[PDB]
């Protein structure tokens, strides 16, 4: 189905057209991630979070990052974490361009869609400016980014940012006030406050039914606590609050981009520790100590110490996070990845009560699930 | 980039001065061209008092 | 005033591509009547052009030639034709034509920079590029001893 | 610190509920999203001519594998197989032997792109600078076995791709 | 440039010309020159037979004026 | 000459044919949102001449991209036999090409060509949107040499 | 005779394929595509390119399908959508009609049967749920469209469509039942299934509805038939409200007039097409019951005392 | 006669485009093509089973008003009679009774979907 946001099996017992059960057999993208994960060294690890969910390229492994090197104790150059976040925020944006597209998508309208995928390139085109590729950067890294940005990337951000202001307000013209789309989406699947934190739901899906977490400002990492902005807060834990979350939290993000690029600090952009960070290209063709630790360090994998974290950030849709349990040795031996789209997509059959199958394809869209993510 | 006349039109039916600044890009741009860069050295490249012992 | 401003450059147009033939030529052919400063012709006969005034990602563009190692594409055509020293240029990886300043050439780079040749009779074929590695005990060549 | 979102009790004024009521009876803030659309059609379309025209890129692009060699031509590879121990697919399968001079390079070098995940930790795990991520995006093919290369076509392609790459890591290589 | 959505309607506007000033044509070739005669109602309808009458040659459309009275 | 009208004939067919192709709107992952990206305005997905259809009744090429599992791979083999003659498939990206970052997984089979015929296989992961459009068009030259009428006149 | 049949029929095919490219470019346009510009000059030729390749398309025969109820209702779409084309007002009507509505009301009527059969006769949920939506939107419609048709012609004075040139006359129908357009219109929206009110296809929510086993050649018509309708019924709202001028000696006149008239007003249709979000058809049969039938009651109750009021009762020849 | 001639040409040309659609474009049916398509599965088993409606009640109403529609049809003939005066007292009394059962359905429920 195209309404099926990708793969996935959802089996309406229904009468009429009022969903009665919406049993929502999942698995059908199926990968063994966690189980590869065993096998491989963290540095060989780095790409797999990049493909848990096709929203966030880089917020991803900023997870993944943040649990290894907070485990190795290490961290990460103050710049890093400043193209870090703002990478986040950038990328932030990319998931909500689509989160509330496509969700257009499934409802009606395709315009919109089309609108902001072309602003959507531009982040693509950065991401593979500063990046490898466009989509799978495998960029953050622990203990700090891959490599620096391009002379000349923060100027094509501040003009695209400078841009962007005035293209949340065209889709906003467009849907908001839009009464066919109100219509379809306010008091279309609502949760009350026990049931939202009880059903494991994190992010938007929270902060549309008024709860009060941001895992931004409870919890702050990297250097997210200077920045300042707010977090939109819904007021009836309807599909139109999340959405009008969903559009103030690109704002709000834009303006994380305007405080990230005027405040970037200067310095390296990887640990200086040269045991868990690879030494620079120069040093290792001239110095031993360089050359020595880069043989090692891409033929073993920097050595994690024994223990267990479950370090979590704000993903763009909920509390994505890992729990990472490493032996000791170079390779991890356990990495259970948290999926808010796997609570999201477990509430499932708790929102869709009462409304029509045209309304499932409204709520399976305001969640945002993605199903390398809800799946694994 | 195009005539005033529908300019005007565009500007009025979205109400808005798109004229500023517009979804396409142009030579506002940084070129592609940049001149070599001198990338820093970091904190602990210290030549001497670095010893791994202490960090 | 303007109106008939934009019609004289759509009359400019047809003049300025080969009159008549070379307008409808790169209408049913290249899909795109726009005019740009000659800014370099390779050895295959690939025509390129340069507009720096339309905005980015159109500056810079490619008129496909009409023959390549004897793989008549006057009508179909690919995104493989354009040589190593310009295909960085046409994908803006850098604000220089190779005209400007070549690459450094050196003995081993091809010549004849080559195209997809999936389907063509010139297809690779992967095969093992290592040695025999148990080989057998050769009998004897001799008749019952 | 937060922001409501919403919640915003209407005026129950006669002007600003006549305002609500012509928006209903009139169709008002429907037909702004049909005006402003009519505004965005006269935008001329981003699109551009594939593949006449083709877009946007950077130095650092990651696309197919090609192995370069040095200025006299003998080829960079040295076979240290870190290529081969990073590579977090095992796209690459190496064998070594020293054959008779100084040109003991690879038995066997075959990179396996339908395995491969083009993350490019190649490129940079190499100590010679020997394996790439070439620019050309446009490999495409008909057959599996055409999407595996052998060693000698990674050295075809690095002698095919030559010029780009080297002004490519020349443009490079202080940033990594 | 919205200039090149006008080609479609070029067409599209002439291929809806066909059928107009056709049906218009082919009934004014049916009925000599003069347009086709619609009879709503009895009296029309009971007209066209009495020109058909008339006419000497079966047709409606052609009309015998002052010169057939002598 | 009836070789001649027959290749007439060809040439009409083919052309109808590549130049009015219509991808499925299947997708499964990091490749489908990629596939995505060309139909937005930057690529034009329908500029080259070719709409999204949903069902098998409806579409001419499949266009499969994400990962191929275990439990994808029957709905996959029945939704492609499900669309008539003739039909066409792309593989999108490593994963799908065969095995992918997935090759050893339990849950993944290595290679959408074990499961369904392939025309062409695009590579990247994700490709490029750039790559694949020009996958689209490596078809359309496929589509444009044939000779099914030819080679039943000489058949 | 027979001369003037095909003129009639042959030009809405062709206009009807070339619906299909302005479908797939001026939505681009409007939506920062360049639209279908590959096949030809300015894809002008992607018209036939379609029309070739779905009919060399293989036909599908579904097995659970009912051969002959499968077969009849594709013909029923197409034949009806063209034969709607033979009674409208345009300068020399084909068939002048004294029940010029009520021959353009019934068929109407019997047009989405054919979208009511096809659900059905494919034998599956995804055209069965599409074909009982197809029962829920001409509810709704249905119900109200005879009230906005009598209510804008009773000032014309028959049902006659000939007579709507004369009675619009001096100035726009229009400027005389502006509220009973904007009935009369969106209701249209509702009945040609188009992007508001297109429940019956349904792309999102149930991938085609009474298309999914339809293929090749079937859809050719079906495609065709729902395409004719739409430019039908707008050259219909055409006339009924935006009727121009005729001079009886140069009757081409009309023709130059009309066929903008009816165009611009497609572009319309094309134009809601990309703006709007998809009303669910609960909405529909709820929407068109609560406002837009105690509303349309109020005008008809209106617009026949008016001809009473002022002592303007329109004379029926 | 001429309504019919149109009518037998008009379903005459829309056979011949499905005559020739289903024998000119080859043929090739192995069963799995010829089953019925449930989004890429197999259905459950049925397309028969009972769709039962969800607003049967709207249904009925719409015959008795598009049934009593019939009956105002006539209008516009009605308005050219010579007793104008029982007329409109008598085309409004229908208007007001339409008008009256649309609002006795309203206020008992009614229009709004059945649960
Ligand atoms: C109402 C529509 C009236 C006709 C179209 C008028 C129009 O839009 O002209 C373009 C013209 C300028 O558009 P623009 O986007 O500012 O042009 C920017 C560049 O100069 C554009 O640069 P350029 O290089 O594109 O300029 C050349 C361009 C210029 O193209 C034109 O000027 C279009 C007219 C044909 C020449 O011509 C072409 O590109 C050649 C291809 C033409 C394709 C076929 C066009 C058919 C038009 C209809 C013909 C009759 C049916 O439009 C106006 O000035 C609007 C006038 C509105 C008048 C309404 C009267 C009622
Ligand atoms: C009223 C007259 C009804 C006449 C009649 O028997 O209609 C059966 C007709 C076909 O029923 P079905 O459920 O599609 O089953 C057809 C085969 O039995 C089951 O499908 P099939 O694939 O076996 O259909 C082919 C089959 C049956 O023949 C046909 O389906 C050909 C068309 C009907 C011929 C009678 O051919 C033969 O048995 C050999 C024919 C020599 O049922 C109808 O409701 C059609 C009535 C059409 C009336 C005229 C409309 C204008
Ligand atoms: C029922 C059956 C009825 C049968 C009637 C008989 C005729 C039917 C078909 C008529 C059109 C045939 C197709 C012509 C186009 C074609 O195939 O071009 C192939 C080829 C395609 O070439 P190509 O493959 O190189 O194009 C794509 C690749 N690029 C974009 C890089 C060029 O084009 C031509 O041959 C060029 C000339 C085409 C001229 C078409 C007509 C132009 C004028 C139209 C006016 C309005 C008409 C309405
Ligand atoms: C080339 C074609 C050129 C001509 C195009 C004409 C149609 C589109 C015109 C522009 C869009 C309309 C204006 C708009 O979007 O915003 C301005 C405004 C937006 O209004 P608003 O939604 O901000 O509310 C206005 C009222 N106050 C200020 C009190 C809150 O448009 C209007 O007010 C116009 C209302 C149009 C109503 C449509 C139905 C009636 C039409 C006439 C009878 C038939
Ligand atoms: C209006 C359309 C005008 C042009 C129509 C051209 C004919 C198209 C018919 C459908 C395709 C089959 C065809 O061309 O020949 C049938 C022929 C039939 O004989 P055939 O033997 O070639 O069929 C294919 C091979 N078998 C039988 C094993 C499946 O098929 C082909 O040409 C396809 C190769
Ligand atoms: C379905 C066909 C419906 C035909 C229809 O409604 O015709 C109305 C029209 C209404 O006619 P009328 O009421 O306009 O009067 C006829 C005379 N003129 C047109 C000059 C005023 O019917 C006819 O014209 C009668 C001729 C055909 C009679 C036989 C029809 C058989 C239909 C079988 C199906
Ligand atoms: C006119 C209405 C025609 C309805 C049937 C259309 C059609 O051809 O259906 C396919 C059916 C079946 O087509 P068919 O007969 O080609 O299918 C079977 C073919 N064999 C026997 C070789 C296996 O047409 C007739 O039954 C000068
Ligand atoms: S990008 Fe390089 S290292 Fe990574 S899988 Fe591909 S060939 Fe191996
Ligand atoms: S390509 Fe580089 S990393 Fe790989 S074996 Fe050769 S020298 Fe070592
Ligand atoms: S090939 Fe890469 S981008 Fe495509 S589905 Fe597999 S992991 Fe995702």
């Amino acid at each position: 189905h195209p309404a099926a946001h990708g793969v996935l099996r959802l089996v309406m017992e229904l009468s009429g057209e009022m969903v009665r059960k919406c049993d929502p057999h999942i698995g059908l993208l199926h990968r063994g991630t966690e189980k590869l994960i065993e096998y491989k060294t963290y540095l060989q690890a780095l790409p797999y979070f990049d493909r848990l969910d096709y929203v966030s390229m880089m917020c991803n492994e900023q997870a993944y990052s943040l649990a290894v090197e907070k485990l190795l104790n290490i961290q990460p150059p103050p710049r890093a974490q400043w193209i870090r976040v703002l990478f986040g925020e950038i990328t932030r944006l990319l998931n909500h361009i689509m989160a509330v597209t496509t969700h257009a998508l499934d409802i009606g309208a395709m315009t919109p869609f089309f609108w902001m995928f072309e602003e959507r390139e531009k982040m693509f085109e950065f991401y593979e400016r500063v990046s490898g590729a466009r989509m799978h950067a495998a960029y953050i890294r622990p203990g700090g980014v891959h490599q620096d940005l391009p002379l000349g990337l923060l100027d094509d951000i501040y003009e695209f940012s400078k841009n962007f202001s005035f293209r949340i307000d065209e889709l906003e013209e467009m849907l908001t006030n839009n009464r066919i789309w109100r219509n379809r989406t306010v008091d279309i699947g609502v949760v009350t406050a026990e049931d939202a934190l009880n059903y494991g739901f994190s992010g938007v899906m929270l902060r549309g039914s008024g709860i009060q977490w941001d895992l931004r400002k409870t919890q702050p990492y990297d250097v997210y606590d200077q920045v300042e902005f707010d977090v939109p807060i819904g007021s009836r834990g309807d599909c139109y609050d999340r959405y009008l979350c969903r559009v103030e939290e690109m704002r709000q993000s834009l303006r994380i981009i305007s405080q990230c690029l005027n405040k970037m600090p200067p310095g390296e952009i990887k640990v200086d520790d040269a045991k868990v960070s690879p030494p620079k290209r120069a040093e290792m063709k001239t110095s031993m100590e360089s050359l020595i630790h880069h043989f090692k360090l891409y033929t073993e994998g920097y050595q994690v110490p024994p223990g267990a974290t479950y370090t979590a950030i704000e993903a763009p849709k909920g509390e994505f996070g890992v729990y990472l349990v490493s032996d000791g040795s170079s390779r991890p031996y356990r990495c259970k990845i948290k999926a808010p789209g796997f609570a999201h997509l477990a509430g499932l059959d708790k929102m869709s009560k009462g409304h029509m199958l045209a309304d499932v394809v409204a709520i399976i869209g305001t969640q945002d699930i993605v199903f390398g993510e809800v799946d694994r | 980039s195009a005539t005033r006349v529908i300019q005007l039109l565009r500007n009025w039916a979205s109400g808005r001065d798109l004229q500023a600044k517009l979804q396409l890009r142009y030579q506002e741009i940084s070129k592609r061209t940049q001149p070599p860069p001198k990338l820093p050295v970091g904190p602990s490249h210290k030549l001497s008092n670095n010893y791994y012992c202490t960090r | 005033m303007e109106l008939v401003q934009v019609l004289r450059r759509g009359l400019q147009q047809v003049s300025g591509h080969g009159g008549l033939r070379g307008y409808l030529r790169v209408l049913f052919r290249a899909n795109d009547v726009r005019v740009g400063t000659l800014v370099g012709e390779d050895k295959y006969g690939n025509k390129y052009y340069e507009d720096n005034k339309q905005f980015f990602g159109r500056h810079r563009w490619v008129i496909y030639t009409t023959e390549m190692n004897g793989r008549d594409t006057f009508w179909d055509v690919d995104g493989s034709m354009v040589p190593p020293e310009w295909h960085r240029w046409l994908h803006c990886m850098t604000d220089d034509p190779p005209t400007t300043k070549p690459p450094t050439a050196r003995k081993y780079i091809w010549t004849n920079h080559k195209f997809n040749v999936s389907g063509t009779p010139q297809q690779y074929v992967p095969y093992s590029t290592t040695r025999k590695k148990i080989q057998e005990w050769v009998p004897p060549s001799t008749p019952y001893k | 610190t937060y922001k409501f979102v919403n919640m915003r009790e209407p005026s129950m004024d006669m002007k600003s509920v006549t305002d609500r009521a012509a928006q209903t009876l009139l169709w008002t803030e429907l037909v702004r999203g049909l005006g402003m659309t009519l505004s965005y059609l006269f935008r001329e379309p981003a699109t551009i001519n594939y593949p006449f025209e083709k877009g946007p890129l950077s130095p650092r692009f990651r696309g197919e594998h090609a192995l370069r060699r040095y200025p006299s031509g003998e080829e960079r590879c040295i076979a240290c197989k870190l290529c081969e121990a990073v590579c977090p697919a095992q796209a690459i399968t190496i064998e070594a032997e020293p054959r008779a001079d100084g040109s003991r390079r690879t038995t066997r070098y075959d990179i396996d792109m339908t395995k491969c995940i083009y993350c490019g930790f190649c490129q940079e795990a190499c100590p010679v600078d020997a394996i790439v991520e070439g620019p050309n995006f446009e490999f495409s093919t008909e057959t599996h076995e055409e999407l595996l290369y052998n060693k000698e076509k990674l050295l075809n392609n690095g002698d095919k791709w030559e010029a780009e790459i080297a002004a490519n890591i020349q443009a490079d290589y202080l940033y990594r | 440039m919205w200039f090149e959505i006008l080609p479609g309607i070029a067409v599209m506007a002439a291929c809806l010309f066909i059928p107009g000033m056709a049906t218009a044509h082919i009934h004014k070739f049916t009925n000599g020159g003069k347009e086709k005669r619609v009879a709503h109602f009895s009296y029309q309808w009971n007209l066209m037979e009495r020109d058909r009458c008339i006419s000497g040659v079966n047709r409606y459309h052609v009309t015998k004026g002052l010169e057939n009275i002598d | 000459r009836g070789e001649y009208v027959v290749a007439k004939l060809d040439d009409l067919v083919n052309w109808a044919r590549r130049s009015s192709l219509w991808p499925m709107t299947f997708g499964l992952a990091c490749c489908a949102v990629e596939m995505m990206h060309m139909a937005a305005p930057r690529y034009d997905m329908d500029r080259f001449g070719v709409v999204f259809r949903a069902s098998p009744r409806q579409s001419d090429v499949m266009i499969v991209a994400g990962t191929l599992t275990n439990k994808m791979a029957p709905a996959l083999r029945k939704v492609y036999d499900q669309m008539p003659e003739p039909r066409y498939v792309v593989s999108m990206g490593s994963c799908a090409n065969g095995g992918g970052y997935y090759h050893y997984s339990y849950s993944v089979v290595r290679g959408c060509d074990r499961i369904v015929p392939v025309d062409i296989y695009v590579p990247g992961c994700p490709p490029t949107a750039e790559a694949l459009l020009y996958g689209i068009l490596q078809l359309q030259r496929k589509i444009k040499r044939e000779k099914r009428l030819r080679i039943w006149y000489r058949r | 005779f027979m001369i003037n049949i095909l003129s009639l029929i042959i030009p809405i095919l062709l206009a009807v394929a070339f619906l299909t490219l302005v479908e797939r470019k001026v939505l681009g346009y409007m939506q920062l595509r360049k639209g279908p510009n590959v096949v030809g000059p300015y894809g002008l030729l992607q018209p036939i390119a379609d029309a070739l390749k779905l009919v060399t398309k293989e036909p599908l025969r579904p097995g659970t399908s009912s051969i002959s109820m499968f077969i009849i209702a594709p013909i029923l779409g197409l034949s009806l959508a063209l034969t709607m084309w033979v009674p409208l007002p345009m300068p020399y009507p084909l068939i002048n009609m004294n029940l010029g509505v009520l021959f353009m009301l019934a068929m109407s009527s019997l047009a989405v049967y054919s979208i009511l059969w096809s659900g059905w006769a494919s034998n599956s949920k995804y055209a069965l749920i599409g074909a009982l939506r197809a029962v829920a939107q001409t509810i709704s419609y249905e119900v109200t469209l005879a009230i906005i048709l009598l209510s804008v012609l009773l000032m014309n004075g028959s049902y006659t469509l000939s007579t709507l040139i004369t009675t619009q006359e001096h100035i726009w129908m229009i400027f005389t039942s502006w509220p009973l357009a904007m009935m009369w219109f969106i209701s249209t929206l509702a009945e040609t299934n188009r992007a508001p009110f297109d429940l019956t296809e349904g792309e999102s929510e149930l991938v085609s509805g009474f298309n999914v086993e339809y293929a090749a050649g079937p859809f050719a018509m079906f495609f065709m038939a729902e395409y004719a309708n739409i430019i039908m019924m707008n050259a219909f709202t055409a006339i009924l409200f935006l009727g121009a001028s005729h001079d009886p000696h140069t009757p081409e006149l009309y023709t130059i007039n009309f066929v903008l008239k009816t165009l611009a007003l497609t572009i319309t249709f094309l134009w809601i097409r990309a703006s709007y979000p998809r009303f669910r058809y609960d909405q529909l049969m709820h929407l068109l019951w609560k406002s837009f039938l105690p509303l349309t009651l109020a005008l008809c109750m209106w617009h026949i005392s008016l001809p009473i009021m002022t002592a303007s009762i329109p004379p029926q020849s | 006669m001429n309504i019919m001639l149109t009518l037998l040409t008009n379903v005459t040309l829309a056979s011949l485009l499905v005559l020739i659609a289903f024998w000119l474009p080859q043929l090739n049916a192995y069963s799995e093509k010829t089953s019925p398509y449930e989004c890429g599965f197999d259905p459950m088993g049925s397309a028969r089973l009972p769709f039962s409606m969800k607003f049967f009640l709207v249904a009925i109403t719409f015959l008795l008003f598009d049934l009593e529609i019939a009956l105002l049809l006539p209008l516009p003939w009605a308005s050219q009679t010579n007793n104008l005066k029982t007329m409109l007292t008598m085309a409004l009394f229908l208007l007001i009774l339409l008008a009256a059962s649309l609002a006795y359905e309203w206020t008992q429920k009614g229009l709004e979907w059945a649960e």
